[PDB]
């Protein structure tokens, strides 16, 4: 890279990270989608 | 309605092979409980053998009975020859399976299945 | 040498299926409807057998669709509805058969687009 | 475009966030919620609209065969810009 | 034509002639004879003919199919006899291959071909294991590929892909146990067939 | 006592012919006499004709009308209309 | 005798004269490729994909439009035919955009697939492509018109099926564009069908956009419940979520169309759902609870009441299995107050005779009628697929249609006789000239809208309309087996409830206000707490929190029509069943199972434990309810008309005015479509 440097992009990490497994920086998986079904919320005033 | 037989030509002939298989299984349980160091009693093992035989009591096709005996003898051979391990023998007893609900109300409370 | 066997063919005891997935299932025997998004009719030639849909739930970790139904993906293909019914009968599944729906023959006439006195005349081409 | 919910969890670019009563956020306790901070919707918006002289322009996303399939964008409407369906670049007929 | 597989008419003619030859000599058993467009000869026989037909092809001076390349089954549920038994044979003398096919259902035994080819021993065990076809007079018929005590015949078209049970280690009983299968992600069924016919040459009459 | 009458019959089977005669001749007069009683007539092809009576608290009886004549149908109707099972 | 012999690749086939070349190929199982041809639209002949060689003829013919001649041999696989297909496909793809990855049609595209099967495998087009600007035609149909191949299917469908002449072509040659020219929205109750018939991704569903690919969807064949037509549908699901609704072809019901409410209201199933049992807490507010606790509270009250103190109302979307289960449960406490929200006059025969409340002619029978008299109905919005059948007979059979009621736009021209109910007497008396049309007619059809029977004088209107149909049958002008009298229902659950012996309307409840009321998906607000004693115990069972739920003491979450296998009977009396596409959300349960579970806890166990057993029960009450897809005839119109004359009732002076006069009134009619955000967008679009 001192002779053929990589192409620069604004989104490329400026700071490389090594393997973070076993540390508080480890990746934890989760679902990235929002709730699919909306439940009906009952009214907040008595009226039976 | 004219088919090739497997071993038996009628139910009486087939029912003989069933009885011979039952005796073989009956006499093998004590050695199975000892060889595999099972924690079940000999009575439990025989009670399990009888239960396995009884759920097939409604069969009236000799060819189906012949295959059940054929498969039952393979299972016995696997056991007597210790091809099975302890896990395989105890799989008949479903020890880690919790009791599923049988009545309508219990099934209704837990899920949608019939 | 052959023998005589008059009992109805029944193999439920030698197929290895657990009891739950024999008695409590409902097989549907049908010819799939044409996908309305396409005009091709080649997926409507054969009879199919599928089973009743059971619960799918969200996996707590990733949100993937989990299932406990071993038959959820099973789909068999048959030449005729007799073959499908025969298969369902010997496996002990209760079933529903829906009669094949064939598009009824239409009367087409390009000339009607320009009728002298009928409503079939088209206002645009 | 990362913002934090009232409970402090970062919201993803897909809008995902565990709500206040969700037990599932226990998975981040002692660890972290991985969130990418380069929101593409924000980055594409910064790109200037490209002024062209023709009614129809083509976009392949740049880089020739390293971009996307080449598509042609009609620029007759004057109210809005033409937007590439693959890469989001915008065009306008001067 | 660079992209088209060339035809071989000489081999097609030779195989067709031998197919009629076999059909003339064992009419008692031969039901159908066909040669494919890529020149593979198939003999379809009544299941009673397994031993006579295989013996003839192994031993006859104009056949000498001394090697059993493969023996397998195919499950076709729409057929009354759902299992198609396929023997693939090789003749080193005449540098030729032939395929013999018969059929059976769930309850009809097929005669074991171990007397003709010792190679058939394990192939028949595999067919029994994976399809449940019983071979009569086998020296030792039992499962070969599946776990001990495994129920069912997985290669049948109606056996579910992931099966009915799955295994895990249970600490309470200190052993591996089997339990009904639950999948964190269900296998996703895809409907891929195009609604437009691809091959007119194989169109079935309506 | 009585809460609901139901009559099942086929539209064309000869076994339902008597029920068909009863409906076309006597049902209208029956309905006039029992103005506030549900008499659910339900035709279905190839079904054996039947007479269902429902009493208080969901008790039901069913009488077969197969091959009955219009008179027997009348008789069966009178038996149900005088019961309190 | 009439048939002529033609040959398809040498195979003889006998066809009626006028059969096209394409149709003759169908007869031997050969499907000619096509784009512009649709068998339910007028022939166009413009795409040229159907060109086929005729043996000994130098010129290929357009198979879709060319009538087959005697002795012709149609070569469907000849070199000339194949090269013709390759050439046409090459032209179709020359300007087509490289959009497949971003285009929703991908994977179920007739352009893709016929390119794969009949086109070349490469391009020799070296120029730049056409690009066309997009048209906004409303919130339902997205347009990406650069994909349009100018097949004119959408134009023909709009003009012929929908009866709306807003789509057309502007310009000429390669610049010819499909659209409305001006800025106009294509808002029709059948508009969404142009998505299906557009062979390419030029017209696509806005709600569905980008969410799924065809190969990954599971298809569940079901039935629509948004009206009483009983349209057959396919519910596409993926990984446990309903993705979209598609028509399913049924020649005798909806053909291959569905209404926009049937197509797009499914997104209401994801909103305002009831997922847990709820009971009122000490402060009078609904709070989540277990099934055990919720049913114990309901069972306690049920055991403490009898007879007229217990009543039930069934809503519009309720299935037959639940209807009989609730009827059985209330009968076991000697309660017979099983009511529906939709009224049907009980005067005379009432619900004793099916023919009194059925569309006896059937939907397909409209095509055989010669005069249709519509009374007090707007079938365009009450039964869109039924109105489409009327227009089809109007278009092809020259059917004469007359209306009594508000002069709504029906998409075809009709004779407006007026909105006064008094016209029925004039026609029956013979003074009115239109009565002479009915006498001359051989197969007249008289249709009374159920929405008209919701008036206070519904019994009088039903009697008056029946009197007309009885005069027609007394005049001997009709065949004999042809049925004249018809009732056009608008509620999916109505006919099954009448079949089971429910009381139509909530009049019985208003006479004897019960102490315990069951609301089974009853969201019409017919009975509110003002009409009930101060302490009335209200149990709501349903799938949506809408009108009934907020007033209830106990909420039992039920299943929607996509989440159960349930029996619905359409306006003709045809029983059909849905299938489970996805299971009910949360703790919701199948509706008949809830009632069966409640019966056990209340010490009154119902005698059925499975879907098959409760369907055996339905057969005992009304045998037709288990004859799926069958239309069982109903007789005894003469006996019904006699009882109809026994009691005299006066027509009110009010004009007949249907509940839905314009498209804005069509989109929201039930709890599912009221919760649908797509339906709200449609309402906003057509009003603003
Ligand atoms: S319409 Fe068909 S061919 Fe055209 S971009 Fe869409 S998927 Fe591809
Ligand atoms: S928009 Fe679709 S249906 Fe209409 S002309 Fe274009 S391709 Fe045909
Ligand atoms: S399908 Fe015949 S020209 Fe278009
Ligand atoms: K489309
Ligand atoms: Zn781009």
């Amino acid at each position: 890279p001192t002779v053929k440097p990589p192409t620069a992009r604004k989104f490329i990490w400026t700071n490389h990270k090594f393997n973070l497994s076993g540390t508080p920086q480890q990746y934890v998986p989760y679902s990235t989608t929002r709730k699919k079904i909306q439940e009906w919320v009952p009214p907040s005033t008595p009226y039976k | 309605t004219s088919v090739k037989p497997i071993f038996s030509r009628d139910m009486n002939e087939a029912k003989r092979r069933v009885r011979e298989l039952y005796r073989a299984w009956y006499r093998e349980v004590p050695n199975t409980v000892h060889l595999f160091q099972l924690d079940i009693s000999v009575k439990q093992g025989r009670d399990k053998v009888r239960e396995m035989f009884k759920k097939n009591a409604h069969i009236t096709d000799p060819r189906v009975v012949d295959l059940l005996v054929i498969k039952g003898k393979m299972e016995l051979e696997e056991t007597i020859k210790v091809w099975k391990q302890r896990t395989h023998v105890m799989r008949f007893f479903h020890e880690t399976e919790a009791p599923r609900p049988k009545d309508f109300l219990s099934k209704f409370y837990v899920g949608h299945d019939p | 040498q052959l023998i005589t066997v008059d009992e109805k063919l029944d193999i439920t005891t030698i197929t290895g299926v657990p009891e739950e997935h024999i008695k409590t299932r409902k097989a549907r025997i049908f010819v799939p409807a044409r996908n309305n998004m396409q005009s091709g009719v080649n997926n409507t030639k054969k009879w199919k057998m599928e089973f009743d849909t059971r619960e799918r739930w969200e996996n707590p970790l990733m949100g993937w669709a989990s299932t406990a139904d071993p038959l959820s993906n099973l789909v068999l293909t048959f030449s005729t509805k007799e073959d499908a019914v025969a298969f369902a009968e010997k496996n002990g599944w209760s079933y529903d058969v829906e009669e094949r729906k064939v598009p009824k023959p239409k009367s087409k006439s390009y000339g009607a687009n320009f009728s002298w006195n009928k409503r079939t005349r088209v206002s645009t081409k | 475009g990362v913002r934090t919910s009232p409970t402090g969890e970062k919201v993803t670019h897909t809008g995902q966030v565990y709500d206040d009563g969700d037990y599932r956020k226990v998975r981040f306790v002692g660890r972290q919620k991985e969130v990418n901070e380069n929101f593409a919707i924000d980055l594409i918006a910064e790109q200037p609209v490209s002024q062209v002289g023709s009614r129809v322009i083509s976009c392949d996303g740049g880089g020739g065969a390293l971009g996307h399939p080449r598509v042609y964008i009609n620029l007759d409407k004057e109210t809005k810009t033409g937007t590439c369906g693959y890469c989001g670049l915008q065009f306008r007929q001067q | 034509r660079p992209t088209v597989r060339p035809r071989n008419d000489v081999a097609h003619k030779q195989l067709s002639a031998f197919g009629e030859y076999v059909a003339e000599i064992l009419p008692k058993y031969v039901q159908q004879v066909q040669v494919s467009c890529f020149n593979e000869l198939e003999i379809c026989i009544h299941p009673d003919g397994v031993i006579p037909v295989l013996t003839f092809l192994r031993d006859h001076s104009n056949a000498q199919f001394k090697s059993l390349a493969d023996l397998t089954a195919v499950d076709i549920p729409t057929r009354q006899n759902r299992f198609e038994i396929v023997y693939n044979l090789l003749s080193l003398r005449f540098n030729s291959r032939i395929r013999v096919k018969t059929y059976t259902d769930e309850l009809t035994p097929i005669e074991s071909s171990v007397p003709v080819y010792k190679a058939a021993n394990w192939y028949e065990r595999e067919i029994w294991d994976m399809f449940g076809v019983f071979f009569a007079n086998h020296p030792d018929l039992r499962r070969i590929l599946t776990d001990y005590g495994f129920e069912g015949h997985p290669f049948r078209k109606d056996f579910p892909l992931s099966g009915y049970v799955e295994l895990r280690y249970d600490d309470e009983v200190k052993r591996v146990v089997a339990e009904p299968v639950e999948l964190a992600q269900e296998f996703r069924k895809f409907d891929l067939n195009s609604p437009w016919e691809a091959f007119p040459a194989y169109r079935q009459p309506p | 006592g009585l809460r609901e009458i139901r009559i099942h019959l086929c539209q064309r089977s000869p076994g339902s012919q008597g029920v068909r005669d009863f409906i076309e001749k006597r049902y209208v007069e029956l309905k006039k006499a029992n103005p506030d009683l549900p008499i659910l007539i339900r035709e279905c092809s190839d079904v054996q004709p039947k007479l269902w009576a429902r009493y208080a608290f969901g008790q039901e009886k069913n009488v077969s009308l197969n091959n009955f004549s219009a008179d027997q149908v009348t008789r069966a109707l009178e038996n149900v209309l005088s019961s309190k099972a | 005798s009439n048939l002529i012999e033609v040959f398809v690749d040498g195979q003889s086939v006998m066809v009626e004269p006028g059969t096209t070349v394409l149709q003759a190929c169908e007869k031997v199982g050969m499907q000619i490729p096509r784009f512009c041809y649709h068998e339910r639209l007028s022939v166009a002949g413009n795409c040229r994909m159907c060109l086929v060689e005729i043996e000994k003829a130098p010129k290929v013919v357009a198979a879709c439009a060319m009538p087959v001649m005697k002795g012709w041999n149609i070569l469907t696989n000849s070199e000339k035919t194949k090269k013709a297909r390759e050439g046409v496909m090459e032209f179709l793809l020359a300007n087509h955009p490289l959009d497949c990855p971003i285009c929703d049609q991908g994977g179920e595209c007739d352009l893709q697939d016929q390119s794969m099967m009949f086109g070349s495998d490469r391009s020799r087009f070296l120029e730049g492509k056409r690009a066309v600007e997009d048209k906004n035609i409303g919130p339902l149909v997205k347009t990406i018109m650069t994909r349009c191949i100018q097949c004119t299917r959408c134009i023909r469908f709009a003009s012929e099926i929908a009866g709306v002449d807003d789509l057309g072509t502007t310009g000429r040659g390669n610049d010819m564009q499909v659209g409305t020219y001006i800025e106009k929205m294509f808002m029709s109750e059948l508009s969404g069908n142009i998505i299906d018939i557009c062979p390419v991704g030029a017209l696509t569903s806005k709600p569905y956009a980008f969410t799924a690919r065809p190969w990954e969807t599971r298809k569940t064949e079901s039935i629509d419940v948004m009206d009483a037509v009983g349209s057959n549908i396919v519910v596409s699901t993926r990984t446990g979520e309903v993705m979209r609704i598609l028509p399913r072809m049924h020649e005798d019901i909806n053909e291959e169309w569905i209404s926009d409410k049937t197509r797009f209201a499914y997104d209401g199933l994801k909103r305002q759902r009831l997922t847990e049992p709820m009971v009122r807490n000490e402060k009078g507010l609904l709070t989540h609870t277990t099934w055990e606790d919720a049913l114990s509270r309901v069972a306690g009250m049920l055991q403490s009441f009898q007879g007229n103190d217990v009543a039930a109302i069934a809503g519009g979307l309720v299935d037959a299995e639940a209807l009989i289960a609730l009827k059985d449960l209330l009968n076991r406490v000697d309660s017979d107050t099983l009511c529906t929200e939709e009224v049907f006059p009980t005067a005379g025969a009432g619900t004793d005779l099916r023919s009194n409340y059925l569309l006896n002619t059937t939907i397909a029978g409209v095509e055989e009628a010669d005069v249709v008299l519509l009374v007090g109905t707007n079938p365009r919005f009450e039964a869109p697929l039924f109105n489409a059948r009327i227009r089809k007979s109007w278009l092809h059979n020259d059917l004469k249609v007359a209306l009594i009621g508000s002069p709504v736009d029906l998409t075809y021209r009709y004779d407006h006789l007026g909105d006064s109910p008094k016209i029925l007497q004039d026609i029956a008396s013979g003074s009115h000239p239109f009565s002479q049309v009915l006498q001359e007619a051989k197969k007249p059809m008289v249709i009374l809208g159920s929405s008209a029977l919701q008036r206070n004088d519904g019994a009088a209107i039903l009697a008056a309309v029946s009197n007309i149909a009885q005069k027609i049958r007394t005049s001997s002008g009709v065949t004999g087996d042809w049925k004249v009298m018809n009732i056009l229902h608008r509620i999916a659950s109505q006919v099954a409830a009448l079949d089971l012996g429910y009381k139509p309307g909530v009049e019985a409840i208003q006479k004897n206000p019960p102490k315990m009321l069951f609301l089974l998906g009853a969201d019409g607000g017919c009975i509110t707490r003002q009409d009930l004693p101060k302490d009335c115990f209200i149990v709501y069972q349903g799938h949506h929190g809408d009108v009934g739920a907020p007033i209830a003491d106990v909420i039992l979450p039920g299943a929607a029509y996509t989440e159960k296998s349930a029996t619905y009977v359409n306006t003709e009396g045809r029983a059909q069943q849905t299938k489970v596409a996805v299971t009910p959300p949360g703790l919701a349960r199948e509706d008949w199972k809830i009632i069966r579970a409640l019966s056990e806890i209340a010490g009154m166990t119902l005698p059925y434990d499975t879907l098959d057993q409760v369907r055996n029960r339905l057969e005992e009450v009304s045998p037709n309810l288990v004859r799926y897809d069958d239309v069982e005839g109903a007789n005894y119109f003469q006996q019904a008309s006699e009882l109809s004359k026994l009691v005299n009732q006066q027509l009110l002076a009010d004009p007949l005015v249907p509940p839905q006069l314009t498209i804005k009134d069509f989109y929201m009619t039930d709890s599912i479509s009221r919760a649908s955000q797509t339906m709200a967008k449609c309402v906003k679009a057509v009003t603003e």
